């Protein structure tokens, strides 16, 4: 499992935003600490906050960072164009025997044009490929800013993240984002479920598409 | 300073093996657990491995274990991982970072090293398989739908789609492939057409893996 983290988090020159870090009973109500790095486009990641709430020494006071039950959260005063990185929590899970566990990343980003919600088309798996022995959910995903998204899979109710495919967000030619996920199953598991879903998770946006046999 | 410098990775096929090390220095090395946590591209951060100071305590992430080897020699301030089995969906950035000390609660990684790429790729060509996606207004404006070719399991990049014969441009958008996780690449290619021409216009997609030599022309009807 993994700490749950906004996509995309931003803001105009000198906002305060904050970032959420949503975990459960086994890793941050289990009795450990959050931590927080940021991690500078195209560097390896820093340390930003460790022990829920202490700065290393270098890090501004802009930065703040709390714990409060099975959530964390990092607020960062006077947002700036130093600030734009991706940021990851991190705590520690007694599941499995133990592991360190990482949040999902979040995506800081100074406006430099309004946010866009992108648009989400959902396609079943064709009938030519069932007849192959296979089955492939085609989730596009396009003209979305800033260009950061979540996509979740679920079988009827239930969350699948076996045989998910996601990409990274490309820039469309008008200057938007653009993302693709596909969903693989057998086709027994097509057949045999009510419905599967893909969520698209944006800023202040969910959009869920469903497709049934 | 404290310094950790990542090196050993490499380009290797799936079943290959890889060494990496990390040569610390600025600390005293024998006095800190050490750790190698990845990054796949355009990915999160996945913790790897854990050994303790003086090596009495091994861990690994369920992903690697019985593959990955991770030891230390705190003679030569050096961290290892013997890389196993390697498999596409390893391929990642590897740091190396140190956990800090910590009264409780689970410490923190104090210290970060720039990475070493681990690129993990069969160099064997794959031509496509192409499938219909049927036509669906649900997600489209009034009186138009959506009808698109997926273009699987190919390598390498890149394939060309066409739609008609290049024909139809209007409200083509072919999305950039998935590397998936089995080192092979997916994409769709998806074209908004008005409604009322589904029953009479004909809509081929024309895929060109040039790499393999493979042609497939598709045509995608309603259902």
């Amino acid at each position: 499992s993994v700490l749950t983290q906004p996509p995309s988090v931003s803001g105009a020159p000198g906002q305060r935003v904050t970032i959420s870090c949503t975990g459960s009973s086994s890793n941050i109500g289990a009795g450990y600490d959050v931590h927080w790095y940021q991690q500078l486009p195209g560097t390896a990641p820093k340390l930003l906050i460790y022990g829920n709430s202490n700065r290393p020494s270098g890090v501004p006071d802009r930065f703040s960072g709390s714990k409060s039950g099975t959530s964390a959260s990092l607020a960062i005063t006077g947002l700036q164009a130093e600030d734009e990185a991706d940021y990851y929590c991190q705590s520690y899970d007694s599941s499995l025997s133990g592991f360190y566990v990482f949040g999902t990343g979040t995506k800081v980003t100074v406006l430099g044009q309004p946010k866009a919600a992108p648009s989400v088309t959902l396609f079943p798996p064709s009938s030519e490929e069932l007849q192959a022995n296979k089955a492939t959910l085609v989730c596009l995903i396009s003209d979305f800013y800033p260009g950061a998204v979540t996509v979740a899979w679920k079988a009827d109710s239930s969350p699948v993240k076996a045989g998910v495919e996601t990409t990274t967000p490309s820039k469309q030619s008008n200057n938007k984002y653009a993302a693709s996920s596909y969903l693989s199953l057998t086709p027994e598991q097509w057949k045999s479920h009510r419905s599967y879903s893909c969520q698209v998770t944006h800023e202040g946006s969910t959009v869920e598409k469903t497709v049934a046999p | 300073e404290v310094q950790l410098v990542e090196s050993g990775g490499g380009l290797v096929k799936p079943g290959g093996s890889l060494r990496l090390s990390c040569a610390a220095s600025g600390f005293t090395f024998s006095s800190y657990s050490m750790n190698w946590v990845r990054q796949a591209p355009g990915k999160g951060l996945e913790w790897v491995s854990s050994i303790s100071s003086s090596s009495s305590y091994i861990y690994y992430a369920d992903s690697v274990k019985g593959r990955f080897t991770i030891s230390r020699d705190n003679a030569k301030n050096s961290l290892y991982l013997q890389m196993n089995s390697l498999r596409a969906e390893d391929t990642a950035v590897y740091y190396c970072a140190r956990l800090g000390y910590c009264s409780g609660g689970s410490c923190h990684f104090d210290y970060w090293g720039q990475g070493t790429l681990v690129t993990v790729s069969s160099a064997s060509t794959k031509g496509p398989s192409v499938f219909p996606l049927a036509p669906s207004s649900k997600s489209t404006s009034g009186g138009t739908a959506a009808l698109g070719c997926l273009v699987k399991d190919y390598f390498p990049e890149p394939v060309t789609v066409s739609w008609n014969s290049g024909a139809l441009t209007s409200g083509v958008h072919t999305f950039p492939a998935v590397l998936q996780s089995s080192g092979l690449y997916s994409l769709s290619s998806v074209v908004t057409v008005p409604s009322s021409s589904l029953g009479t216009q004909t809509y081929i997609c024309n895929v060109n893996h040039k790499p393999s030599n493979t042609k497939v022309d598709k045509k995608v009807e309603p259902k």
